[PDB]
RNA sequence: AGCUCAUUAAUACGCUCAGAAUCUAUUUGGCGGGGAUAGCAGCAGCAACUCUGGUGCUAAUACAUGCUGUUUCUCCAGAUGUGAAUUAUGGAGGAAAAGUUGACCUCGAGGCACGCCAUUCGACUGAGUGACCUAUCAGCUUGUACUUAGGGUCUUUACCUAGGUAGGCUAUCACGGGUAACGGGCGGUUACCGUCGGACUGCCGGAGAAGGCGCCUGAGAGA
């Protein structure tokens, strides 16, 4: 269990991590 | 020029391997000609050194010339009082800041307006001059 | 020395709330968020004394934390919350939704409204600075920091906003011939076409016109850009912050 | 004669809530009897009804009320105050005995 | 929050502005990345108290550990933003630990941290200005007034310490004295103009806890 809650704040942080880079790369071509 | 025990410098500039810098403060003033082309400092001068100019804007006649970098004003303004349906005449001395830019005799009116505190009683500093020629106690509303 | 204060008095809270002046001293203080706590309007207040269900204000505080409300996609168990101009409301159980918005007069009202329109919500741009790698971003009337905004997304611009995704979809442009509804002073809770600008030089004005064909001025920090010409991007009051006059 | 009067459907507390307005001429309606005439005309059972703080005029036969009606049992056990369930059918000891526990370890 | 009006004659209060000279727990939105004690167990001491000594253990979202930023200085550029900043931000250098290192509860969902920016409730600094008597109170002021450099502060300033000038306020009432003076929203009296009262005023802001004075803890106290 204590290894599945961390890995998964591992991964959200991930996903936040990637979805930040994506509003970099979708407003990229208008800025 | 400078005289005293520290070395007076123009900040936020250096002399690398003269220069000067010089601010338009903008509120429709022309920053003038002579603060271009003169070896004065000074860091409490709107143009030259490092003061940001804001909030109330005033006028009024001048009476001292006595201190360094320092004037007088006088504004000039009527009450109204309720129960006598008429006006009296008082004033307030505001002290205030001079660039060594401008040249300023007694007894001509001036523009002021404000900043931070440069001493007890100073608060406001000279941004534009009308000159005068010739006297003060005039009593002059604007 | 004054410090921050907990126990609001009625007469000391806004005329905006319709409250008793008997019926205790006190008012609910609004908890910090973000709106200010002189426009806003709490959800223990919301359900007392407009809907209507919670007669008593414990009733009004059980109703909260059975997780029922929803203000704006998330659930909110605090209670006494401040939501204010242009807030979506979902409520559980025999839902309803509701967005918050001006009267004619100044008051609050609440509306039914369609589930397609009540997704979205409207934010003007209040502040707009530069802040890490170059970027521009924006603070709006909520307090969302709106990064990774587009360009020509300047202040007093709304921006339509999809909330189930942190997006900006459109951008309403400040502009003359621009619907505004009035959201402070004298003349909060009207509708304005935009007739003129008048810069300030220093610290700016703005003339309106009704459908009626009234003109009124503001400053311009009350406007509120509601959207592109005559038909605004939003199901408006009775009235249509007309205002009577006879 | 039970006018019921500015109604509304509260689902959140699932109950369907109102005010009562009955006139009675000649002076004589008892709270058993309103719970009859009103359980009658909602459907409703007697338990299954409140009805509080109702109130008669100056003088002339009339009384008004508050009450509501709600599906089940599950509503005034939770939602309801406890001085109404007392009522119905269902000492600064603390603040001395208590304050012992500070003056005494 | 509650109580009171003894100080206070404008520094307070009110009403306009202002932060480009600032700090901010909590909410809210962004951006982030093993050993040692407390009860519990036991032996004692006081005329006395909501004081404790000393030994024998054990807890953690308490405390310490740990898989690019923060603070500061130098230089080169100085935005699509502002009335205006050589500001925001970017790049090239050095330093420093003052540090972001989910070492975490309850049955796939709810909740809780840490740091930075904003936001919110505010706070705190500065300006303009309004008003009770007194000439049997006409001259007052030595950090007193400007300037340059520093210390200190959350910041700005004689706030304080230096060097250099000798200034500032005043018959448009300075300065001094008096008040049976807390200020304001307002209250009583009235045809209008006014005038008297305002501890309370069913509120707002200030000050004080027998009299001064000092300080810890904290986002915030001279409680």
């Amino acid at each position: 269990r204590r290894v599945a809650r961390k890995n998964r704040m591992l991964k959200e942080r991930k996903e936040k991590r990637e979805a930040t880079k994506k509003k970099a790369e979708q407003y990229q071509a208008l800025l | 020029v400078q005289t005293e025990r520290a070395f007076q410098k123009q900040p936020q500039l250096f002399l690398a391997s003269k220069q000067r810098y010089v601010k338009s403060i903008g509120l429709k003033i022309e920053t003038p000609k002579t603060a271009e082309e003169r070896e004065y400092i000074d860091a409490k001068c709107p143009f030259t050194g490092t003061v940001s100019i804001r909030g109330r804007v005033l006028r009024g006649v001048v009476v001292s010339t006595k201190m360094r970098r320092t004037i007088i004003i006088r504004r000039d303004y009527l009450q109204w009082i309720r129960k006598y349906k008429r006006f009296e005449k008082r004033h307030t001395k505001i002290p205030a800041h001079i660039s060594p830019a401008f040249l300023v005799k007694e007894g001509d009116l001036v523009t002021v307006a404000e900043c931070r505190p440069l001493s007890k009683t100073v608060h406001f500093n000279v941004i534009h001059v009308k000159p005068a020629a010739v006297d003060k106690r005039q009593f002059r509303v604007f | 020395p004054r410090c921050q204060r907990f126990h609001l008095k009625r007469l000391t809270a806004p005329h905006h709330w319709l409250l008793a002046k008997s019926a205790g001293k006190f008012a609910s203080h609004p908890s910090t968020g973000p709106h200010k706590l002189r426009e806003c309007l709490p959800i223990n207040i919301f359900l007392r004394d407009r809907l209507k269900y919670a007669l008593t204000a414990k009733e009004a505080v059980a109703i909260v934390k059975r997780r029922l409300v929803k203000v704006d996609g998330k659930v909110r168990t605090n209670y006494r919350y401040p939501t204010g101009l242009m807030d979506v409301i979902g409520l559980g159980k025999s839902n309803e939704l509701f967005r918050i918005i001006y009267d004619c007069k100044g008051r609050f009202c609440v509306h039914h409204i369609e589930a397609k329109e009540a997704s979205f919500k409207l934010l003007r741009v209040n502040q707009f600075k530069i802040g890490a790698k170059g970027i521009p971003h924006v603070v709006t009337h909520d307090g969302r920091t709106i990064s990774y905004v587009d360009p020509s997304v300047r202040v007093h611009d709304a921006l339509k906003f999809n909330i189930k995704t942190g997006e900006v979809e459109s951008v309403i442009k400040f502009k003359v011939g621009d619907v505004a509804m009035v959201t402070a002073g004298g003349n909060v809770g009207r509708v304005g076409t935009i007739q003129k600008i008048e810069k300030q030089m220093a610290s700016d004005i703005v003339h309106l016109k009704d459908t009626s064909g009234a003109v009124f001025a503001t400053r311009i920090m009350n406007v509120f850009v509601i959207g592109e010409n005559e038909h605004p991007l939003i199901s408006l009051p009775a009235r249509e912050g007309v205002r009577p006059s006879i | 004669s039970v006018h019921i009067r500015k109604y509304i459907v509260n689902k959140l507390l699932d109950r369907k809530q109102f005010v009562i307005d009955m006139q009675h001429l000649g002076a004589k309606p008892t709270r058993d009897e309103i719970k009859d005439e009103v359980a009658s005309r909602l459907k409703a059972n007697k338990d299954l009804v409140v009805i509080f703080g109702l109130e008669t005029k100056f003088g002339g036969g009339h009384t008004t009320g508050f009450g509501f009606v709600y599906d089940s049992l599950d509503a005034l056990k939770k939602t309801e105050p406890k001085h109404r369930l007392i009522k119905a059918g269902l000492r600064r000891m603390r603040k001395n005995a208590r304050r012992q526990k500070v003056k005494v370890w």
